[PDB]
RNA sequence: AGAACCUUACCUGGUCUUGACAUCCACGGAAGUUUUCAGAGAUGAGAAUGUGCCUUCGGGAACCGUGAGACAGGUGCUGCAUGGCUGUCGUCAGCUCGUGUUGUGAAAUGUUGGGUUAAGUCCCGCAACGAGCGCAACCCUUAUCCUUUGUUGCCAGCGGUCCGGCCGGGAACUCAAAGGAGACUGCCAGUGAUAAACUGGAGGAAGGUGGGGAUGACGUCAAGUCAUCAUGGCCCUUACGACCAGGGCUACACACGUGCUACAAUGGCGCAUACAAAGAGAAGCGACCUCGCGAGAGCAAGCGGACCUCAUAAAGUGCGUCGUAGUCCGGAUUGGAGUCUGCAACUCGACUCCAUGAAGUCGGAAUCGCUAGUAAUCGUGGAUCAGAAUGCCACGGUGAAUACGU
């Protein structure tokens, strides 16, 4: 059953699962601190910045498990996946947005090693002269 | 060639500034493909804008970038004969990303500790008007003046244009010539 | 392409199994450093001399049924056009390519 | 000019592929080389009429014959003595006992390698091949080809160097990963040397074969049929 | 942790026969437990080759060709004895191989 | 940058030979046509024919050869002087 | 696609010509294996296991020697002698199939105008008409989201409880692989010859055949492969063959194609720190173990692939350190040792490391790819693979400027 809201956030092709309760401005990380999973790193302030554009940095609480991603891009999956939860205190807070653009699943897909060719679109060079 | 508008692929503001001129910036600066380097470089070049003037974290970075911004390019438009060099008006989208390359590209040719000072160093000196991109500024606004006194097919289109019933023409155009 | 260099090749492989899978802890005693001052003589040299006309270090996996030089696959025991001519007639299980 | 065959990555895909077995990634060069000696001797031993498809299976200890026949009448040969030497050596070459069954009404006509072998043989005597083609396109067309296109070449003419011709008709669409495009090129010898035709077939974009899946899909058998794995 | 105490595992080159065997047995474990079992998607292999398209001149263009291997899975919350027996008769065979052992 | 391994690599091969001229410390020159192999005590005193790719080049065996292998003081490869074409020193 | 010998064409030297391997016949031998010794090894002598298959019980076949012929064998010549196959122009935007019409006719027309498009995409339209190839589509794959599964997958809550999905248990959840839902100038607005179509608006992950792949016409080019393989013309068949050994294309005169990694500070050095997807592994890979100086060694649980292992995934992140001094970047060469894969590391093989210690501070002509999961840059794994990666193929991480104009 549920017993919290949940977001999904796929952005970049990483998933933040985010649950979302009442509590104190605070988040925790794979059952650890900010000062460990983004010390000091720009990611730091990508999480921040939704809470802080929601004015709710001192009375939301939030758990945070992430997988498939690199160590700043998962904090751009957390930023689609706290406004993705937060759906469910106020359902038109993500209408507006998706009408400005502004939260979005993120916008490439996967492109493939080509045949014959030395990467995804790089054909083999060659002078042949 | 294009035959209908095609528009660009950029990313959202930024995490820190809430700007989309600090989102190209960072973008920019990027090395290796990592946005993560030069974002961290970005706000630590901007601290340091922040001791050299006390007035804001952005002070020098947003008057270089205005000091140190293009309006004009040259094309080469020529058959036949003589007709010289062409100058366009640059779009926005150019004159940003073209003042925020110059920056740094000038920026490098430092060595210190971080790449953060040199951006810095750069910044600073550019808001004064006395940047390396000054130079680049320059040049660019002469040759774009200068090459207006002559241009393309102008001598039998002041004919061509009034003998097919259609308006003044002067530039390379679809379906006919000037 | 020749027929000597598939006759060579095909004598080799069974033997190589036959000879060398016996003979793969006497490759320890007179090399490898599992000796120290053990052995390490000619009584396993007798021995050794049976997988080397016919061993995997003369065995390039190749050209045991096939008459192409280089760029064979051990795992269809064919080589490159012969994949490609038996992918065009379907005779392959599970043959298709990558879309993604 | 360029010839292409582009084909070659469709073949179980609405269509079967001409063989069907497991092997673990470490066995395939074992049980490749047992699906072609089967393969190259089968069709000789019922070359008494024709087949429009071969289709060869390895089940658990065995190997299990499947074929596409214009009858199963008087293709495998009258009494099923022939149809069990069939069996010795197809038991023979894969090293397990031997299964066959017989299928399927399709003619061999609407399939490729009749049509081939059919436009060879003028060629071969000499007859013609400036219509034995077009003769070809619409026998095939009027059993079920929504379109077929044909590439004869060889020594035409009777002349000292080599010659091209080409035929197509109806629809032979190559911008594409399915349809059935069942395809064969025939190769022999006449009093000039060897010459060969190139036969595509489109039978249907899901029709052509006994086959129009095109995956391993995971919703199946189960649409909406959910289950909760607690509380039941 | 809810897991098999069994293991039964279907692998084949060719998609559509094991998807027809699997189908099978999904409702033989129904027939032999109290839940409403399906395929599991395990992931499915591709192995990568690549080759020449000219037998000899110019190399512009060559060839990448796949071969999948297509992995089902077969199991209740928990299996049972009765399922293992039933299981066991009623599985396809003619071009995939069933192992019911764990490794 | 690199050398080669332990024990023996003597061989059936250089054996044969090599114990009917160890006991008379040497009889004659030694055809030999396996020189992929390594010197040891039983091959010093010795003199070993060595074959080239083309023909065997006699090879008087020390004391100071008895790290290094058979066929490596026998040539293999070609040689042009340092900036013109000349004829090559190596067979 | 992984050139020590093998491979491998080439070459030399041993050794033989129905021939080194098939079928067919004649004769002797069972084939196979193990083993001492001479010889480089082939080979030869001698030893030891076995006398099988079928049988006018002679003898033959399997396989080996040897011979007779058919015939095997040939990177043998010939690709203005071919079959099979494929490069180019190009994503050109045309090419062609059925057929009428205008000229005496070769041929045109269609296939060209206007609008629209990368496009012959499609609206309008003339004797050019209709339609297919190219290309649009179904296609596979992905994306939110709908959907099913429920392990080798997961856990908002609850339990055993060291608080670990290990396991009682649960389906809110990632999560994996798949049908795919969705998007059509259809909707609403502007434009545009009604119109196709472009652009804006909105809901939605997203408005512009959704992203991505497949994807390449008739066909000139005397294109190129007889060396996958087919094959005549046509030559050797004691050989333009073959068993066996060793060498070789990575020599060196110089230059040159291409890629890696680096020339630093965004970074390297150290130490510590974060999350992958993908996939392959029974003469193989493989935890722990004892052994070792890193490298590696044997012993061995384990392993079919979200089960164990490669794997500490790296880049990226943290701190302290380091600028113009070729260094604290880069660490090559080579001596030399320790180690590896292998009868065999020397020219031509992998890895660790000690001593000494260079080039390179962004490079002339030249020279290529890119519209976005792209470019770039990092690691990972596999095909090849005895042993050679920096290469190639595919996977996932972080992830950019701009597209006015022809």
């Amino acid at each position: 059953a549920e017993n919290q809201y949940y977001g999904t956030g796929r952005r970049k092709s990483s998933a933040a699962r985010v649950f979302i309760k009442p509590g104190n401005g605070k988040i925790v990380i794979n059952q650890r601190s900010l000062e460990q999973y983004f010390g000091r790193e720009t990611a730091r302030m990508v999480v921040r910045q939704p809470l802080e554009l929601v004015d709710m940095v001192e009375k939301l609480d939030l758990y945070i498990t992430v997988k498939g991603g690199g160590i700043s891009g998962q904090a751009g999956a957390i930023r689609h996946g706290i406004t993705r939860a937060l759906m469910e205190y106020d359902e038109s807070l993500r209408s507006e947005l998706r009408k400005a653009g502004f939260v979005t699943r993120d916008a490439r897909q996967v492109e493939r090693k080509k045949v014959g060719l030395r990467k995804a679109r790089r054909r083999p060079q060659f002078s042949k002269r | 060639p294009r035959r209908r508008v095609i528009g660009q692929r950029k990313i959202l503001p930024d995490p820190k500034f809430g700007s989309e001129l600090l989102a190209k910036f960072v973008n920019i600066l990027m090395v290796d493909g990592k946005k993560s380097t030069a974002e961290s470089i970005v706000y630590s070049a901007l601290e340091t804008l922040a001791q050299r003037s006390g007035k804001s974290e952005l002070e020098a970075f947003e008057v270089a970038l205005e000091n140190v911004r293009p309006t004009v390019e040259v094309k080469s438009r020529r058959v036949g004969g003589s007709t010289y060099q062409v100058p366009v008006e640059v779009r926005p989208v150019r004159r940003n990303a073209l003042a925020m390359r110059w920056i740094v590209e000038a920026a490098r040719k430092r060595g210190d500790k971080s790449m953060a000072l040199r951006l810095a160093n750069e910044l600073s000196d550019a808001a004064e008007n006395k940047g390396t991109a000054v130079k680049k500024r320059e040049d660019v606004h002469r040759m774009a003046e200068a090459n207006k006194a002559f241009a393309h097919y102008r001598w039998l289109s002041l004919r061509s244009f009034s003998h097919q019933a259609g308006a003044s023409s002067k530039q390379p155009a679809l379906g006919y010539l000037n | 392409a020749k027929q000597s260099m598939k006759a060579r090749e095909v004598k080799r492989v069974a033997l190589a199994d036959k000879y060398f899978a016996k003979r793969a802890e006497l490759k320890a005693i007179i090399s490898d450093v599992n000796a120290s001052d053990e052995d390490r003589w000619n009584a396993v040299l007798k021995l050794q001399t049976l997988p080397r006309d016919s061993s995997p270090s003369r065995q390039r996996n190749r050209c045991r049924q096939t008459g192409r030089p280089h760029g064979f696959l051990r795992k269809f025991g064919l080589s490159r056009i012969k994949v490609r001519e038996a992918a065009m007639r379907g005779e392959i299980p599970g043959l298709k390519k990558a879309s993604w | 000019g360029q010839k292409v065959h582009p084909n070659g990555i469709r073949l179980g895909i609405v269509k079967p592929w001409n063989s069907t077995w497991f092997a673990n990634t470490k066995e395939f060069a074992d049980n490749l080389d047992s699906d072609f000696k089967v393969r190259q001797y089968l069709t000789k031993e019922l070359a008494k009429a024709s087949v429009s498809r071969i289709v060869i299976e390895r089940p658990a200890k065995s190997i299990r014959v499947t074929i596409h026949t214009a009858r199963p009448g008087i293709v495998i040969g009258k009494k099923g003595e022939d149809v069990e030497k069939l069996r010795k050596v197809v038991a023979d070459i894969a090293g397990v006992p031997a299964q066959i069954n017989i299928a399927e009404v399709r003619k061999p006509e609407l399939d490729a390698k009749l049509v081939a072998d059919s436009i060879t043989s003028q060629l071969e005597r000499r007859v013609m091949f400036r219509r034995a083609m077009k003769r070809a396109v619409q026998n095939a067309m009027r059993l079920g080809a929504k379109g077929i296109k044909v590439e004869v070449s060889g020594r035409l003419g009777g002349a000292e160097i080599a010659r091209t011709e080409w035929y197509r008709e109806g629809r032979v669409p190559l911008h594409t990963l399915r349809a059935d495009i069942d395809y064969n090129t025939s190769e022999a010898h006449t009093t000039y040397g060897v010459i060969g035709v190139k036969v595509w077939i489109f039978k249907g974009e899901i029709l052509g074969g006994m086959a129009a899946v095109e995956q391993p899909e995971k919703p199946a058998a189960q649409p909406k049929k959910q289950q909760r794995k607690g509380r039941k | 942790m809810q897991n098999q105490r069994i293991r039964i595992r279907l692998k084949a080159f060719d998609h559509r026969l094991i998807d027809q065997a699997t189908a099978e047995i999904v409702e033989t474990a129904k027939r032999t437990g109290a839940q409403v079992r399906g395929p599991i998607p395990l992931p499915t292999r591709k192995e990568r080759f690549t080759v020449l398209i000219s037998p000899h001149v110019n190399k512009d263009a060559r060839d990448q060709y796949e071969i999948r291997t297509h992995l089902r899975l077969v199991d209740i919350v928990e299996p049972t004895e009765k399922t293992v027996d039933a299981l066991m008769r009623l599985d396809l065979a003619a071009g995939v191989d069933v192992q019911i052992s764990l490794g | 940058p690199r050398s080669l391994k332990k024990g023996p690599f003597i061989d059936l091969h250089l054996l044969k030979k090599v114990e009917k001229a160890v006991e008379s410390g040497d009889k004659k020159p030694l055809r030999t046509w396996s020189r992929r192999s390594t010197i040891f005590p039983n091959m010093i005193g010795l003199t070993i024919a060595v074959h080239n790719g083309r023909q065997h080049v006699p090879v008087f065996v020390t004391d100071e050869m008895v790290g290094h292998k058979l066929g490596e003081f026998a040539p293999t490869r070609t040689y042009r002087g340092h900036a013109a074409d000349k004829k090559a020193k190596k067979k």
